[PDB]
Parts: C-alpha cells; structure tokens; sequence
C-alpha cells in the first residue's frame, strides 16, 4: 500500500514539490494538510502518499538553500521537518562528490529519516524518487541511496522519475558523465524508473507550446502532469487492482529493460479517438525518441475522465491492428488499458502512456556519444579523480550503457518464428 | 446430511463466490443476517443456537481491498469474522509469489480455519474451490492449498471453478504462465474442474443480454447462475449428482481429462417475450454460442453428457427433447448415454439484476474433446514468451526453478495428446 | 622545469605566474606527458588572458598533442566561445581533424554548442567533413533527432 517518497537535489525537489502540489488537488488537500473534497474517491487510496494528511516524503540535499526554496513554495509547509536531510555546501555537478565524499557523509542521516517512515507503514509497497541525472547530490547521492536502501529493503519497489540531461536546457559539459555514471547505478538496482528528458520537454515547450524561451517552470508543468498520470491507478481506486510490483510484472519482461518512456495527452502550458492517436505520437512523448524507429515490447495507457469504455476498446484494437508491426508478437496482447473516472485538473480527458519501446536506446545512444566526445579528450576527468574515485568506473559505467543498447536491439529484430 | 465446505481464493474465486451465495440465500429463502423462517440445504449452510444460517465457507485472499468489500457488503452479517482470511501483500500476478513466498506465511492459518469448519461436519464430502488461473493467488496460493488439502483430506473430492483468461476482461500479459503453472501443479489433486472462460460470459453479456461493455458484476450474476445449477443438485433433493463422487463418475471417465463443459439457457434480457419449450431450451445447449468455453463441439465427441432441467418441467417434454437430439457422435468405448435431472423449483433471479426470471432452465454439463481447443490457444501464448524467457526472471526470483516451466509445459502437451487420442 | 610550471600555470589561471615564467624562459610550446601545450590547458579552462598572451610569444596555434587535438578543438568542445574567436582570429585551422576524424564543428555540434556550430560556419567550417564513421555534423544532426541543428547546418 504505502509508498515513500524521496526527493534528491535542485531538479528533484522542485519536480518533486510540483508532484506533490498537483496531486494534493486531486486529493482535496489544502497547503495545511487538511482535506476539502466532494468525493469519497479522493480519501479511499490517500494512504498511498500520505500519513494522517502529510506527505511521505524525504527531502535531502548537499546544498542547504533548496530548504528555504521548498517552504517558499505554495505547498511547502506541509512537508515534516525532521524530514528534511540537509548538508553545508552542494555537490557542484560532481557526481564523485555526491557519491563518494560529502553525500556519502550525510547519506547515513538519510537512511534514519527513511528507516522512521518506513517502519510507521502497514505494509510498505516501495520506494518513489526524484532526481536529475545531470546534476552532482540528485545523480550521485541519489544513486546512493537507492545503493543502500536496496541493501536494506530488497525485498520492497524501487521507482525512479529520472530526468535526463539536455545541452538544450543546461549547456554544462560534465553532465553526460554524471548521467553515465548514474545509467549504470539505476540498471542494477532500479525495478523502474520514468525517462523524462529534459530535450524532449525543452522540444515540445518550444515547437508545439510555442514558448520561446522556456523556464524549468514551463518544464516542470509536463513532468508533474506526467507524474500525476503514472500514479493515477495507484492513487484512486477503478476497475484495476494493483500496485508498483504488478506493474513492474507486467511490464519488464527482462530485468535490465525496466526503462519506461512516458506520454501524455492533451499537451498544455477533444474526442477518444483524437486521444489515442496523440498517445502513440513522437511529438507526444517525454523521452526524445521516435516510437516508430522501434517495438513496444509493453504498453500501459491510464485514460482519465468520463468517456465511453467502449470506445476506449475499439479505438485501441484499431492501432494495434493497424500497426502490428511496432509491438512484439511475441508478447501476446501486450498493449494494457486502464479508464479512470476523475479527471485531471482543467480536463474533462487525459490519456497517459506508459511504452517499453526498444526506441530508448536513442536517448541512451545520445548521452553515449556526448560522454564519449569529452571522455576521448580526457575533459575535467581530474575533478572526479581528485574524490576519491577510480578512472575505470568511467569505462565500468559506459560498457554497461552500451551492453543495454545492445540488449534493446537484439529484442527490436527478434522474430517470433 | 453430508457437508460441502467451498474455498474462494484471490480475487475472481471472492467476488465470484459473493454472487454465488447471495443467490444461494434467494434460492434457500435465508435473508441477508443468515436468518431462515422455515436436511438438503444444510450441504452448504450450518446452523447456530440463535437460528443464524452461516454459509460453510472460507474467503482468502493475500490483500484485503475485495475481502474488505465483503466485511461491509449487504452479507456483511452472514459470514463470522474468521471465514474472511487476509494477508497484507498479493502475489503480484506472480505464482511463485503466490505458491513459495507470500502464500506460505497464510497457508496454515487457513488450514486452521478450515479445520474449524471440517469439525463442524458429521460427513463431509469435500470442498468446492473457486479461484483464477492467471492471479498470483487464485493461480500459486491455490495450488499450494490443494496439495496441502490431498494430505490432510485425502478421501475427501475436490471440484473447481476455475477462471480462464480472456483479453477482453481485463487479462495480464503473464496470465499464460500462471495458468500453466497451476494446471500442472492441481491436474492430480482436482477431481473435476468446471472452467469459465471470459470470453465467453463476456460474449453472452454483449450478444444475449445486450450489454455495452459488460463489467465484472454483469460477467459474475451470469457466472453464479450457471455455478447454482451446478450445485442445486446437491443443496436440494435430486436423482442426479447428489453428491461430489458422483460428478467423477458421470462426467469424468479418464482421471487426466477432467474438465466438463458447462452450457445453460435460456439467457434472456429481464427487458425481453412469451416463455420457451423444453424443445428449446434443450436445442440451445447444442448451440455454441450458450457455452461457458469458445470451442466447437461439432469439431469434436462427447465422453458423457447430463442434463439439469429447473422449473416447470415434465418429464415426457424431456424425454421427446431428447429422442429428437439423437436423429453429435460420443468417444469409441463410452457409452452413448444421457442422463437427466429435474429440480422443479423455479429458477431464481437476482431482484433487478440482468437476467430475466424464466419458467424452465436447463443446464447441459458435457465432457467433450472440443475443450482441448481452449487448452491449445493458452499453450500458444505460453510457447511465444517461453522461447524468448520474457518474464521468468520474475518467477526464478521468488523462489522457482526454471525446470518447473518446463515440465509444466509437457503436462500440457501430454494433455494436449490425451485430447487427440480419445 | 620551467615549462612544467607553465602549464600548471595556465591550467590554473595564474595570469602573474605565467608572465614572470615567461620573462626566465620558460617553453611557450612546452608539452605534458600527452602532449599538451600551455595553450590547450588554457583553451580547456577557459583562459581567455592567457590564450591573449600566449599567442603574442610563440605558441602555435595549430599545435597537436598524442591524438591530433588543437586548443580549437578544446575550446569547442567545452564551448568557450570569445576563446574560439581569438584562436580563429589568430589563424586556427577551423577545419583540423583529430585521430577521430573529428573536426572542432563535430565537437561543437555533439555537445550542442550552437552559437561556436554558427561561429565555426561563418568561419569556413567545412560541414562535408566525414569523421572516421563516414559521419557529418549533418548526419549527427539527423542520428540525434536535432532540428535546431540541423537548421543552422542548412545555409
Ligand atoms: N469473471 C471474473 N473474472 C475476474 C474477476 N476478478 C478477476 N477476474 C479475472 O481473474 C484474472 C485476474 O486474477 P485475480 O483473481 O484478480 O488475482 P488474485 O487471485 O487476487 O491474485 P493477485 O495476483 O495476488 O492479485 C483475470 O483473468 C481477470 O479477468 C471477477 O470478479 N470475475
Ligand atoms: C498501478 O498501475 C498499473 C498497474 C498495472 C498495469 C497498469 O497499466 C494499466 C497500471 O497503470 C499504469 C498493467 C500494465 C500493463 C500490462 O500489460 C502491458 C499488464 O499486463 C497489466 C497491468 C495491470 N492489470 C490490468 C488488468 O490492467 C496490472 C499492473
Ligand atoms: N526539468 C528540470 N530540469 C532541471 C530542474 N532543475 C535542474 N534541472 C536539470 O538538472 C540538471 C542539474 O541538476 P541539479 O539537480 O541542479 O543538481 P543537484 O542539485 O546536485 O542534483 C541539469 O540537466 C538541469 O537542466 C528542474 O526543476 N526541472
Ligand atoms: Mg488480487
């Protein structure tokens, strides 16, 4: 049921804030932690994020500022305060910094924080974090804690809101290291983790939204409706049972390929058919690869609000047949339908994708050839050295990227037969 | 006087299982706190000092959430606290889960339950086991408890209610997997199972009774009517199956191939019309389309055949319905038998439910190769996964072997075989 | 020695220690042990006053360290774009290719620096430059799915 919420670095506290803004309308609650809603549906699963109502959530950073940023926000002084796991000076984009020396410090009064909120749950179902991968304390402590929480809970979920890097949105040339080196922490011990990448959102921000120059507001606004979506059937109740684990079940059929690329529709700052149509489209997805370069080996698609279920149906048989060619036959019936009745905020209708498409090995091959340009010239590798951390995790960290291409492309040309 | 206790396992076998006894009570005349203002219908129910009528039954599941709805439902007060079994934490829709791991921290408080109720029986006959082939639970948990029931009531029968899966209600892409597993694993220790396909009800909800888009409560009513039928014979007076052995000796003449199928009619809309004959009736058990499981059984041969007519009904009507039948062919060394039952009450409806309350129904239970057909689309879905190993790391990480996929799968081809041979 | 000095010098931004290291002789086109010139240092780190005077006593321009890298091909791929400027200015070879086949416009474009992509165009910047791969900044832009790319490189 219960599920702990962990937010990590700049990126992940201020993802992780607007997550928790988003869904505590949906719930009725108000910045006191009071509830004011007009339905029982919004109370039946609140249990699921929230402690009687609080939060369950885990805020940590190297960088003591992000404190004051998160109780200035609308909602920031719901969270508890023995809750908030805070250090002297920042990671400085250093992913050794936050792995190896001043998180790994800290680190220890982060798992006490977890340990206390963790044993308060009837039956705690696992683990949510948000971070940044391009960053230094959310890339480099946050796969830290995931490393030490895993060892202590193996038996629980372990989710992640990943976002990637762009030079699109932060030109900052350390970062595809950062990424690199944090790829390789989340494909050992991650069950899923959320691709949102910073270039698919600066894109459709500034093509189809239109906004010339686009604020990490503008970004922010498609990573929480985006988060909303994915744990919509974990937060109400509909015609589906289920949890993180039948989820991950479900949708990884082989433990590394746990990288799921996210949609949504309607795009902000409509009809079913309309609708379906926009989940399977490029322009559509939070992750910049295009569906149609390769399979969906899974597919998850929450729709939200009050439509025929029938249509629902039909509209969805009518792509799979129509395309055939970009799902797995392998996989029988591997596209997964779920309606839900309460809407998001401003909406009547909103779809939410959910692909295990082998098209992800292109963010992946992307941040490889970035990584790769600067590692061949040896750029700033010092910085990392100097914290004690040995020049082989590079190489560590880049043949494991490159195995999980290799994986993604062997699935994406395998035939039934 | 001899007991039948049923077990609903998971999901599926609970709400299931709640249609079935609340049509049980209208059948019976029990009202909704157990009471009776009026022996047969004691198979089901045990009495207590204070008149109450409390169903001989025991409802587990690994999560709380469908349970719960049952602890606050209209029989909230029928059932005792300590039927209703929950863990904290499902299989996930996972068998392993269900079988090795989270199963086995519930199986003997079950079994203590159980006991309490088997101590309740001065002759129990065995026990009716409703469950999914593709959930955690309703595949892993239960056949972990039929196994631990073949131990500790060894010459006592067991019959299912098994749910097979369909795409169209709500299925799991590892719903093959679980439904191999748990029919390899219960193929010894069931005496007889009936399966529902969902694809079936679903189809008969849609065409028969003009619903949309059916949902769980519409598939379960017209499930329920088809289970009491099955088992109006043992909760009334009756020539025909009057008790659980009888079900082997009538419907099952090889041990392995032990899955009857169940057709019933008429199903008509309570919006829907003038009554139907028993000539009609009993010409629509024939039809495919009024099966609980899509096959063709034109395209195969009975290995028996028993009819279960309700309400008003004569016996001359039935036996001119059946000499037109013969004028269908039966497996080589079978007898070319039909045997008849009626139960003259009137069949019963659910008080504005979907169905329409007739003058006569028949159920048709048949033992037909054609059944091999479902076995065959479920193995095909299996094959395409296993030969890649999509999703089995999952199962070898809750405690399963790799091996037990694969001798799985030949019970299944051997099964498959079995079909071809007779 | 006096040029191993240097180059820390100009690693480390130390504009006085660079001038007194001058002044006693110190090796201009001193290089480390991957042949790496005070110059590339300075161009990696973004010393803009130290590339300045460097270049006023002796330091090529167009020097190569052990795998053909330039300060121009440095300066572009971390993207110190006034650095950029000064080195084509003083007769940086826009279009040198490295043992990668990579050309500075290939850095610049990988790692997404748009503005030095347009600086190396105006330039001369050879767009039909094939890397070891057969690969243009073009075919990078089409691989990587980036249409602001591709717009620049489409003049
Ligand atoms: N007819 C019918 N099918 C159902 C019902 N509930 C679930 N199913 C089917 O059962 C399968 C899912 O199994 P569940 O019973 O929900 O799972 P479970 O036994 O609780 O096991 P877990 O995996 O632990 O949740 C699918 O084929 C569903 O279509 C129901 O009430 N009626
Ligand atoms: C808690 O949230 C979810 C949990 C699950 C699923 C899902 O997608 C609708 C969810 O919403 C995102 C799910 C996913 C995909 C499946 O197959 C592609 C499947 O077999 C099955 C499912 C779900 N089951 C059904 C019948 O929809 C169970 C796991
Ligand atoms: N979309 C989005 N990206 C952000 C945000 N804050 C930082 N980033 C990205 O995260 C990376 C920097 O990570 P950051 O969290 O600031 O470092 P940290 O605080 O040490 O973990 C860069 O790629 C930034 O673009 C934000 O609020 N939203
Ligand atoms: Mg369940």
């Amino acid at each position: 049921r219960e599920i702990v919420h962990i937010q990590a670095g700049q990126c992940g506290n201020q993802i992780g804030a607007k997550f928790w803004e988003v869904i505590s309308d949906e719930h009725g609650i108000d910045p006191t932690g009071s509830y004011h809603g007009d339905s029982d549906l919004q109370l039946e699963r609140i249990n699921v994020y929230y402690n009687e109502y609080v939060p369950r959530a885990i805020l940590v950073d190297l960088e003591p500022g992000t404190m004051d940023s998160v109780r200035s926000g609308p909602f920031g002084q719901i969270f508890r305060p023995d809750n908030f796991v805070f250090g002297q000076s920042g990671a400085g984009n250093n992913w050794a910094k936050g792995h190896y020396t001043e998180g790994a410090e800290l680190v220890d009064s982060v798992l006490d924080v977890v340990r206390k909120e963790s044993e308060s749950c009837d039956c705690l179902q696992g683990f949510q974090l948000t971070h940044s991968l391009g960053g230094g304390t959310g890339s480099g402590m946050g796969t830290l804690l995931i490393s030490k929480i895993r060892e202590e809970y193996p038996d629980r979920i372990m989710n992640t809101f990943s976002v990637m890097p762009s030079p699109k949105v932060s030109d900052t040339v350390v970062e595809p290291y950062n990424a690199t080196l944090s790829v390789h922490q989340l494909v050992e011990n991650t069950d899923e983790t959320y691709c949102i990448d910073n270039e698919a959102l600066y894109d459709i921000c500034f093509r189809t939204l239109k906004l010339t120059t686009p604020t990490y507001g503008d970004l922010n606004h498609l990573v929480s409706a985006t988060m909303s979506g994915v744990t919509t059937c974990l937060r109400f109740p509909g015609q589906l049972n289920a949890d993180l684990r039948k989820l991950a079940v479900n949708m990884v059929p082989f433990p590394r390929l746990h990288f799921f690329m996210p949609g949504f529709a309607p795009l902000t700052s409509l009809t079913v058919p309309e609708l379906t149509q926009q989940m399977f489209d490029s322009k559509n997805m939070m992750a910049a690869c295009d569906p149609r370069h390769g399979r969906y080996l899974t597919v998850a698609a929450i729709f939200r609000g009050r439509m025929s279920m029938k249509e629902v149906d039909e509209q969805m048989l009518n792509v799979q047949n129509k395309n055939s060619s970009y799902f797995v036959e392998w996989i029988p019936n591997n596209v997964k339908t779920a309606v839900c009745d309460i809407p998001p905020r401003g909406l009547k209708m909103s779809a939410t994708f959910i692909g295990n498409s082998t098209a992800i090995q292109e963010l992946f091959k992307r941040i490889s050839e970035q990584f790769t340009a600067m590692f061949r010239r040896k750029a700033f590798l010092h910085w990392y050295t100097g914290e004690g951390m040995d020049e082989m995790e590079f190489t560590e960290a880049e043949s494991n990227m490159n195995d999980l291409v290799s994986e993604y492309q062997q699935y994406q040309d395998a035939t039934a037969d | 006087m001899r007991e039948c206790i049923s077990i609903h396992v998971g999901q599926a076998g609970v709400q299931i299982g709640n249609a079935c006894w609340e049509l049980y009570c209208l059948e019976h005349g029990i009202q909704p706190d157990g009471q009776m203002p009026s022996d047969s219908f004691n198979t089901f129910f045990s009495e207590t000092g204070a008149g109450k009528h409390v169903p001989r039954a025991v409802f587990v599941d690994l999560e709380p959430t469908v349970i719960d709805e049952v602890r606050t439902g209209t029989y909230r007060q029928l059932f005792h606290p300590e039927q209703l079994i929950t863990g904290k934490e499902d299989a996930a829709n996972n068998y392993a889960r269900g079988h090795y791991t989270i199963g086995k921290e519930i199986i003997d408080l079950v079994l203590d339950r159980i006991r309490k109720l088997a101590d309740q029986c001065t002759g129990l006959q065995g026990f009716l086991v409703f469950h999914s082939f593709g959930g955690g639970t309703g595949s892993g948990f239960t056949s972990l408890l039929m196994e631990r029931l073949s131990v500790d009531y060894g010459k006592k029968s067991k019959l299912e209610f098994s749910i097979y899966p369909a795409p169209q209600v709500s299925t799991a892409v590892v719903e093959p997997y679980n439904s191999i597993l748990t029919t390899h694993t219960t193929l010894e220790h069931s005496d007889c199972a009936f399966m529902v396909d969902n694809e079936a009800i679903y189809d008969i909800c849609r065409r028969n009774l003009d619903i949309e888009r059916p949902t769980y409560t519409n598939l379960n009513r017209l499930i329920s009517q088809i289970v009491s039928s099955i088992t109006a014979s043992l909760r009334f007076d009756g020539a025909l199956n009057v008790d659980l052995t009888e079900f082997q000796t009538n419907l099952v003449p090889y041990p392995r191939i032990h899955f009857p199928l169940a057709t019933y009619a008429p199903v008509i809309s309570a919006e829907k019309h003038e009554q139907l004959s028993v000539a009609e009736i009993t010409n629509a058990c024939f039809e495919p389309a009024n099966q609980m499981v899509k096959c063709d059984p034109r395209h195969g041969k009975y290995m028996a055949c028993c009819l279960l007519y309700r309400g008003d009904v004569v016996p001359k009507d039935v036996n001119a319905a059946i000499a037109t039948i013969k004028t269908i062919q039966f497996v080589d060394w079978c007898p070319t038998g039909f045997k008849v039952g009626i139960n003259y009450q009137p069949p019963t409806v659910v008080p504005g439910g979907d169905l329409a309350k007739v003058q006569r129904a028949v159920c048709m239970l048949s033992n037909t190769t054609a059944i091999a057909e479902a076995w065959a689309r479920l193995d095909h879905k299996f094959d395409l996964m296993y030969a890649k190993r999509a999703f089995v790391h999952w199962y070898v990480g809750e405690g399963m072997e790799e091996g037990e996929f694969s001798e799985a799968r030949e019970d299944m081809a051997a099964l498959e075989k079995d079909y071809e041979e007779v | 020695d006096l040029g191993k000095k240097l180059l820390e010098a100009a690693r480390a931004g130390q504009d006085d220690e660079v001038r007194i290291l001058m002044a006693n002789g110190a090796d201009v086109n001193a290089t480390d042990a991957s042949g790496l010139t005070p110059l590339h240092l300075a161009a990696t780190y973004g010393h803009l006053e130290i590339v300045e005077v460097l270049l006023k006593h002796g330091a090529d321009v167009n020097a190569i360290d052990i795998m053909g890298s330039t300060p121009l091909h440095l300066a572009a791929l971390i993207g110190h774009l006034e650095i950029v400027e000064v080195l084509l200015k003083h007769g940086a070879d826009v279009n040198a290719v490295d043992t990668w086949g990579d050309t500075p416009l290939h850095l610049a474009a990988i790692m997404g620096h748009l503005e030095i992509v347009e600086v190396l165009l105006k330039h001369g910047a050879d767009v039909n430059a094939q890397d070891k791969f057969g690969k243009t900044a073009f075919d990078i832009s089409i691989d990587n799915g980036n249409e602001d790319l591709a717009e620049i490189l489409q003049k």
